[PDB]
């Protein structure tokens, strides 16, 4: 629920202050929409190990954690590289069931069976899993006087 | 809670349920929706041993799919690397009937076009250990240097 | 590197203990020699030093430590800040305290997340979709001198121009710098563990040069403490005693 | 030979056909889900039209040009290449075939079908990428119309191929600020945390905490009713808690209105940037077009700066070093041809016969393409990386 | 995000 | 808070969040006869010296 | 105040699945106490460096550590590469003061 000025100026400007310095950085770049979300991308010259550059870029970023909205911490601040070696893709239609309940069945069955696989290095699966959706009605919390905060 | 009781709870002003997190993407393939997972190889993998036991084991999870479910699998990378494996495979073997062939029309014996045969794979076979000592591996530009050489 | 990782682990385990006001500001870790490489002035005549500082930070220090054997910069000054100045005499003649002023100051400038108008989950039939904003926020001194203390219910609110005096200003009154008796702003560049000197120095100075473009009208960079020139000159001078030295063998 | 080799097609690698190609849907701004999807069925109904498809996944609200409920992308993944050994059933013909059948058909938004480079990292065709950076903070209208003023410079007076120059983010979009009067919830017992909080609650989710699902760990989030957050007549009825608890309209405090935000922002270097697209018209080489975008930039004031993103990062740095690779090649071949005769005068002799195979390597790349374009085909070969390789090769064994 | 993708094709 | 400073949130400042600080005056700090004078609050409200 | 499985399905299930594929990896195991407490052991082949093991692993963990439980990760995941058996013993002895 964070506009892209808001995202912006709130997180990625913070976060992108302090980067500087890491060893062997080539230049740096963010980018931030509507939908709620944002990211920083930092490029390293060649000849510079992936591994240690991502260990450093973590050792900085835990140093400005305290300074972020509450709700960003809580959902947490992620940092992965950018290299891949994409092998295949795999599929699970029904046509009967939601795409609710295939996503649950695939990341609770299914994916951690590909990952003891000689060879796999990671598996990734795209949607979101299950959660407790509550749906409040205003003209209710207004006939008894309550708040959401309640 | 009231002090006489009859208290509120929360299914008096909300509905509870199970659902998800985002409600954002949605996936579908030819007109069913789907969920779709991709598998990225590990540093130092053969891509072909992988991508037939994921399809073996697979095939074994699939008895125990709830009524309706399927799988495909739509794309995989490592049929590229098979093709072109076979495509330097079948220039070696034209090579060698070629270079007999014309050996055999100039020089005129047949104790002549054994030699460029015993000689041509032990270099090939040179190369390849150099490179694996390197610490390269086998993919599409290496095979087309093996067919230029 | 290794042991930088080391104490890291080290570190991370311990910053739940410190005090609240240390963990608000941050730790942080360097590995850099003690030693200034150089001195860069920032020289002008028609702004303050507090202008030149912001300056500075803002433009010229994030570009000189991202570039290859910099392990430091160290401003000597500070960025700006809304510096606020509260009276205590006249926090009695209202019955005041800092906390009022601090609470009042902490909800009244706060950030506002609307969300959209035609959400995702949302009924069919639906066909626009627009997004909320909101300022709710301060971002300037006569804004922050109108901040509400105390309602009342005659009517006449109780401000922040009231018992204070709110305005631009450094944050940490520290340090100062001079050249020559004349205020500047200086800057010094300590160097990094396996890093050149002249080479890092070279850099410095293209860089520098390059920026100078885009500088405000009226001040002007200068670098009159370097140490790279006489390494230049000794090694100029080794070379011409081997060329003599050639001739007469 | 040296003339006919200096007048081809320069790139990098040959776009393959890799059995698959790629699409992308757009809709009016501020559209919804609901015509993404309606639109996406359509796109997919008339996959089927084509023999040389097998299977279309459609994903819907993201895109690579960004994300939102009126972007959308999907993949087409053909038969193998025995299957369709024929004239048009190529990845380019069908690429055509399906951006022409779209374009009459579909009657909201539009779709592009393309067919991806072989490798992302080192792609042809990408062109001049430029970042416009403001180091003062002039603001988002102040840097869009520089934005335009620069491209109109390089467009009309310029010689970039007018149909090419062009923006690469997203045209702005109506919204509903509010400002909110302090003034006014100050008259009154309205205070300014109970305005966030509610604003943030009506039509925003929040995280509470967590529950054991079955095993694993799962969040609990709390938003209001699909209901009450549909109109733009559903925040302003927002009534605040007075301090006796009564409710202000919202309306005496705040004041709703239209107007015009950006949907996205972009940053380069720690400065706002917006991006743009350009490419040299013909026959003109890219320092040149470099040279006279630089001088567009400085042409501008003092405060908004030029930077390179992409492919245009490997070209800013002179590339001088094949030629002094090229030479110290030469220079070692003649210098171990003269050990090996015992004179400085046969190497040379030996070292006459690179022109022949140079001139014979280009006269048969330009007479295949002139023969492939004399049939309607478009000019497929270029100086690309094989070309060189070949040449290198063919060198090898005349020496 | 990099909804349905990989490096790169579905 | 006699005598320290007290960094409470941040404002925008022409694209950037910089720091809000409070302190007492500067004439209200600088003798130590502004320390025998603090007069701290009681449960009732009352000062005490 | 977990059990012995919620701990192993909550925490170290993750953990462990999700540090496959970490180049030089021999076998795993895992270990969870009622008392709240657990932890993963990883045994690498010999011929591998134990810096690149150990930073390889920090960043598999640390890429993973955005899902675990809030209290577990306000409390922190420690690693650590030593030994376990004993090479000295020193005892200190007194009379004239306790243990303590």
């Amino acid at each position: 629920g964070a506009s892209a000025q808001v995202m912006e100026g709130s997180v990625l400007s913070v976060i992108e202050r302090n980067m500087n310095g890491v060893e062997g950085l080539d230049y740096m770049s963010t980018s931030a929409d509507s939908s709620g979300s944002g990211s920083v991308s930092l490029t390293f010259t060649p000849d510079t190990d992936e591994n240690l550059a991502q260990v450093e870029v973590q050792n900085k970023l835990s140093e400005v954690l305290s300074t972020l909205p509450a709700t960003v911490q809580q959902y947490g601040v992620t940092v992965s590289k950018a290299r891949s070696n994409f092998l295949m893709i795999v599929m699970l239609s029904s046509d009967v069931q939601s795409t609710e309940e295939m996503n649950d069945y695939a990341q609770r069955n299914v994916v951690p069976e590909l990952q003891r696989i000689e060879g796999v290095g990671q598996v990734r699966l795209f949607g979101a899993q299950r959660a407790m959706r509550i749906w409040v009605d205003p003209k209710k919390l207004q006939n008894y006087n309550l708040s959401f905060a309640d | 809670a009231n002090t006489d009781g009859s208290n509120i709870y929360l299914k008096d002003v909300a509905k509870v349920g199970l659902g998800m997190e985002d409600y954002s993407s949605s996936t579908r393939l030819n007109g069913v929706n789907t969920t779709g997972m991709a598998v990225m190889l590990s540093n130092s993998g053969n891509a072909m041993a992988t991508a037939k036991a994921v399809k073996e084991r697979l095939a074994v999870l699939e008895k125990y799919f709830p009524q309706g479910m399927s799988w495909k699998t739509p794309y995989d990378t490592s049929k590229f690397v098979e093709i072109s494996i076979e495509k330097v495979i079948h220039t070696l073997i034209e090579a060698m009937v070629l270079v007999f062939v014309v050996m055999y029309l100039f020089l005129q014996n047949i104790r002549y076009t054994l030699i460029p045969t015993i000689v041509v794979p032990i270099s090939l076979l040179g190369g390849f250990a150099f490179i694996s000592y390197m610490g390269m591996s086998i993919n599409v530009l290496t095979m087309f240097a093996m067919i230029l050489v | 590197n290794l042991a930088q990782v080391e104490v890291q682990n080290k570190l991370s385990e311990v910053l739940s203990t410190l005090p609240a006001t240390v963990q608000q500001y941050g730790v942080t870790v360097s590995k850099a020699r003690s030693n200034f490489l150089m001195i860069v002035m920032l020289s002008s005549d028609v702004q303050s030093t507090e202008e030149m500082n912001d300056y500075a930070q803002r433009n010229v220090v994030p570009e000189l430590q991202r570039i290859e054997g910099v392990g430091q910069v160290r401003l000597f000054g500070a960025q700006r800040a809304m510096r606020i100045w509260v009276d205590p005499k006249k926090l009695q003649n209202y019955n005041l305290s800092f906390a009022d002023v601090g609470s009042a100051l902490s909800a009244q400038n706060i950030q506002i997340s609307a969300g959209s108008i035609g959400s995702l989950p949302a009924v069919r039939g639906q066909t626009v979709t627009a997004t909320v904003t909101a300022q709710g926020q301060l971002g300037t001194a006569e804004e922050f001198g109108n901040v509400i203390l105390r309602a009342n219910t005659d009517g006449s609110n109780i401000y922040l121009k009231d018992v204070a005096k709110v305005g631009l200003g450094m944050e940490d009154y520290s340090s100062s710098t001079r050249l020559n008796g004349v205020n500047t702003t200086g800057m010094a560049v300590m160097l990094s563990n396996s890093g050149n000197a002249m080479a890092t120095a070279k850099a410095v100075k293209e860089r520098l040069a390059v920026l100078e473009k885009y500088f405000p009208q009226g001040m002007s960079w200068k670098t009159p403490y370097d140490t790279s020139k006489f390494v230049e000159i000794s090694i100029e001078k080794v070379i011409h005693t081997l060329i003599e030295a050639m001739v007469l063998v | 030979g040296v003339f006919l080799f200096m007048r081809l097609p320069t790139s990098f690698l040959p776009t393959e056909d890799q059995g698959f190609v790629m699409v992308s849907v757009q809709l009016p701004a501020g559209a919804t889900k609901e015509r993404t999807d309606a639109t996406l069925a359509q796109v997919t109904q008339l996959a089927k039209s084509i023999p040389e498809i097998e299977n279309i996944i459609t994903v819907s609200g993201f895109s690579f040009s960004g994300s939102g409920q009126n972007m959308a992308m999907g993949f087409a993944i053909l038969k193998d290449w025995n299957e369709r050994t024929a004239s048009g059933s190529d990845a380019v013909a069908v690429a055509g075939k399906l951006t022409g059948m779209m374009m009459g058909t579909l009657k909201d938004g539009f779709g592009i079908a393309v067919v991806p480079p072989p490798i992302l990292e080192l792609g042809n065709g990408s062109g001049l990428s430029i970042n416009l950076q403001d180091r003062n903070n002039t603001g988002h209208t102040a840097l869009l119309a520089k934005r335009n003023e620069l491209i109109q410079k390089m467009r009309a007076s310029g010689l970039f191929d007018p149909s090419t120059v062009r923006a690469g983010g997203l045209e702005d979009s109506p919204q509903l600020k509010i400002d909110i009067n302090r003034a006014a919830a100050a008259a009154q017992g309205v205070s300014f945390a109970d305005i966030r909080t509610a604003l943030a609650s009506a039509l925003s989710s929040s995280y509470v905490s967590d529950f054991p699902n079955q095993g694993r760990l799962q969040r609990v989030m709390v938003q209001a009713d699909g209901d009450a957050r549909m109109q733009p007549a559903d925040i302003l009825n927002l009534t605040v808690p007075n301090s006796s608890g009564i409710a202000v309209p919202l309306s005496s405090i705040a004041t709703v209105s239209w107007q015009m935000g950006t949907e996205q922002s972009v940053r380069f270097n720690g400065y706002p940037a917006m991006e743009l697209s350009g490419s040299p018209a013909t026959g003109v080489s890219t320092g040149q077009a470099m040279e006279a975008v630089q001088k567009m930039v400085d042409e501008l004031g003092s405060g908004y700066s030029l930077e390179w993103g992409g492919q245009s990062r490997e070209e800013a740095k002179g590339g001088s070093q094949t030629i002094a690779l090229y030479a110290l090649a030469a220079v070692a071949v003649f210098l171990v041809l003269a050990a090996l005769y015992e004179s400085w005068s046969i190497p040379l002799a030996v070292l006459l016969v690179m022109p022949l195979g140079l001139a014979g390597a280009a006269a048969g790349v330009t007479g295949r393409n002139l023969f492939e374009g004399l049939l309607g085909s478009v000019p497929s070969f270029a100086n690309d990386i094989y070309f060189q390789v070949g040449f290198v090769t063919v060198m090898g064994l005349s020496a | 995000a990099t909804a349905a993708a990989x490096l790169a094709a579905t």
